[PDB]
């Protein structure tokens, strides 16, 4: 049923943002036939999780899921104890860790807070991750909010061993509301996809994580350009077009005079 | 006997993608293998 | 089938259009089938 | 051992006393190299657990054994000590490797011990005895072997799964041997196949100079693969084994060329039936070696049909078994 | 029954290597993309 | 393509 498939992505990503963890645990309830795989398509806010051993928050995706267990990257053990799981590697591992403490700097410097969670797995002659980065907004000020991005990263390593293939697909999930007395409610969801590649040099003066860090921060600066600037102001621009401020006598009488100096200005070329 | 067909049929698709799969693996060794002497040698001369 | 005639251009006209060229170069510094049955066991 | 007289000298007091006087002055660079930057730990950590592995090899056992049994034995312990290796850190590569190795100590024992069985001073069951039980040391080989694969697969299937690299083929020295001995037991049985019934072909019905030349011939033929070392698996050795071999099938092929002359006399002089299956008769070994059976199926039109319209009973059967050779019923035609 | 199961399996295995092939397929392109024009920069710094 | 391989390897040997 692909096109009841197609159906059920539309009217999701149709549905506000907000309410997409109950609406989409209801349209399971509709066609589970499908459910598993609209989970593969349709991208989720994350969960957070408990690591005990060493107590620290980690972030609840599909990639370190083991059945109906999740894997922590600190502990490198299953929240539900496992008797049998999936470990990434030896190597991986390492790089797994410093990934883990070269993105709590990025999230430190860059969010102040919230969560983060890098997930590594081996790949056909190379190795893929997943960086997971949750930031939920401090109830200290009127502002609330939340945002979520999974940044899936391909690394295909060249045979020489220097160079590197790197495949970049971000997705970030964002939400804000303010209470303000001229404002009175405002309530802004939105959600956001790109995706880039890029090949690089690996050396020791400019490792793996490294460049997959640099690619997520640029991706990270883009989107972040992007949904504060066009998909903002388009909003902005439709809630000025829906009302004006100015009356239309006035804007008829500007409209005339506009007419007037662009056929003068026609007349003249 | 008409499931034991549709085990011939499916049997029959199944290993014919195999095999493509087997070549699409066999071009990427060999885009790995001319990647490594083109690469190898055009980096010896620079 | 014949050949076609193949020709050079004449010295001049040659020397003429080379210049033309020199002129107009700016002074610089100095598959689906294997994929068809991908897609129908998908469906399946 | 090294490793241990090391530990023990760093923990003298003079070492203990300058780490001290070092760490005073706070000097900690030289404190915690000491500590960390020697590989110390870790290289005593990976010996220790290299440790039940080389704990108790059980190689001196193979080494030291002189019979066949004995290396059968010392084999399944060394396999059976290999076992160990699952609690043991080890790479799969080098594993590997010492397997390869201890085929390679297998083969050299094999090799002292069959040479020094003197192989010509002896008769042929004892040689196939000696035989039996080498391949039965192969097949042990082989079986352990597998066991051992089957284990490693279980093991590299856990930890790292090696992506890098998955060449993990044996080429065991041991092998070029085994194979060498497997010539020369299909050798010596087409040997025996031969020597053991032309004496009964050659034998009147109760002496020609043409039975004492060919058997002559055939023990001529014997003595010269004999005079080169079969067991030499190096190469001039097997060169020699080859040109050996060649000589061998060249004469026993001009013995049989003329056999298959006096074949052709069979023709020439019987005129019915009864004396061409009293010529077969007189020849037994002829029946089964693989070139005279085409002038066998040059006479069998002749007489097998015409035994059959004979019979479209017990005396039919056996002129029916005269021309198949002992054992008639086994033949495709005999089936019928 | 276990002809069942059989059916069941062998679809896992169509789907698997269906999926797979595609991917193989996508990859081999892609590869081949990056290859000719890291070549071509190559080149062009030589 | 290890993964892709061990997938081949079991429909090889069966």
């Amino acid at each position: 049923s692909d096109q009841q498939l197609d159906c059920a992505l539309d009217l999701m990503r149709r549905l506000p943002p907000q309410q997409i963890e109950k609406n989409l645990s209801d349209l399971i309830d509709l066609v589970p036939s499908l459910c598993e795989d609209l989970l593969s398509s349709v991208d989720q806010p994350l969960k957070i999780a408990r690591d005990k051993v060493v107590g620290k928050d980690y972030l609840l995706c599909d990639y370190n899921r083991d059945g109906d267990s999740y894997r922590s990257p600190w502990s490198n053990k299953y929240d539900p104890p496992l008797e049998d799981g999936a470990m990434p590697s030896a190597r991986l591992r390492k790089l797994e860790v410093e990934a883990n403490n070269a993105f709590d700097q990025y999230r430190d410097l860059y969010f102040e807070g919230g969560v983060s969670s890098v997930y590594l797995w081996d790949l056909d002659h190379g190795f893929a991750g997943v960086i997971l980065i949750k930031k939920a907004g401090d109830g200290s000020k009127k502002i609330k909010g939340c945002w979520d991005s999974i940044h899936v990263v391909e690394v295909q390593e060249k045979s020489s061993g220097r160079t590197a293939h790197y495949k970049l697909t971000s997705t970030v999930m964002l939400w804000l509301q303010t209470n303000k007395s001229g404002s009175g409610t405002m309530n802004l969801g939105g959600s956001l996809t790109r995706q880039m590649e890029k090949d690089e040099t690996v050396s020791d003066c400019s490792p793996h994580i490294a460049n997959i860090g640099r690619l997520v921060e640029d991706m990270e600066n883009k989107i972040r350009s992007t949904l504060n600037e066009i998909y903002f102001g388009k909003t902005k621009d439709i809630v000025n077009g829906l009302r004006s401020v100015q009356t239309f006598a006035d804007k008829s009488k500007q409209e005339a005079l506009k007419n007037d100096l662009v056929e003068a200005l026609k007349r003249k070329q | 006997p008409e499931l034991l067909s549709v085990i011939r049929q499916k049997e029959k698709d199944l290993v014919l993608a195999a095999r493509l799969g087997k070549a699409l693996l066999e071009r990427n060794q060999d885009m790995s293998r001319q990647y490594e002497q083109m690469h190898k040698e055009l980096t010896d001369k620079l | 089938v014949h050949d076609k005639e193949l020709a050079a251009e004449d010295e001049q006209v040659f020397l003429m259009k080379q210049q033309s060229l020199l002129a107009k170069q700016p002074a610089t510094p100095t598959e689906g089938v294997l994929a068809s049955f991908f897609n129908s066991l998908l469906s399946k | 051992r090294a490793l241990y007289r090391i530990q023990e000298k760093r923990e003298s007091p003079e070492v203990l006393l300058t780490l001290d006087i070092l760490k005073h002055g706070k000097r900690f660079h030289a404190t915690v190299s000491f500590d960390t930057d020697t590989g110390l730990k870790q290289a005593l950590e990976t010996v220790n657990d290299y440790n039940p592995l080389m704990k108790d090899f059980p190689l001196n056992d193979l080494l030291s054994a002189t019979e066949l049994d004995k290396i059968r034995q010392a084999l399944v312990a060394i396999f059976t000590h290999l076992r160990k290796i699952r609690n043991t850190k080890y790479p799969i590569q080098r594993a590997l490797r010492l397997v390869e190795a201890i085929s390679r100590d297998l083969s050299s024992q094999l090799l002292k011990v069959l040479g020094t069985r003197k192989l010509m001073h002896v008769a042929y069951e004892e040689f196939e005895k000696v035989m039996v039980a080498c391949f039965e040391v192969f097949q042990t080989w082989d079986d352990e072997y597998e066991k051992l694969q089957v284990l490693l697969r279980d093991i590299v299937k856990r930890k790292r799964e090696e992506n890098l690299k998955m060449v993990w083929r044996i080429n065991p020295a041991h092998r070029k041997l085994q194979a060498r001995l497997d010539q020369m037991r299909k050798f010596r049985r087409q040997h025996e196949q031969l020597r053991a019934v032309i004496v009964r072909v050659l034998r009147p019905q109760v002496f020609d100079a043409a039975d004492a030349n060919a058997i002559e011939e055939v023990n001529l033929a014997y003595e010269n693969v004999k005079e080169v070392d079969g067991l030499d698996v190096s190469k001039e050795g097997t060169e020699a084994w080859e040109a050996a071999m060649k000589r061998y099938d060249e004469r026993i092929d001009r013995v049989e060329t003329r056999i298959t002359a006096r074949l052709r006399d069979q023709l020439g002089t019987a005129k019915n039936a009864n004396e061409m299956f009293r010529i077969f008769s007189r020849f037994n070994a002829l029946f089964v070696r693989p070139h005279i059976r085409g002038a066998i199926r040059e006479y069998q039109t002749q007489l097998i049909q015409r035994v059959k319209d004979d019979i479209e009973l017990t005396a039919y059967m056996k002129r029916v078994e005269d021309v198949l050779g002992k054992g008639w019923e086994n033949h495709v035609e005999g089936q019928k």
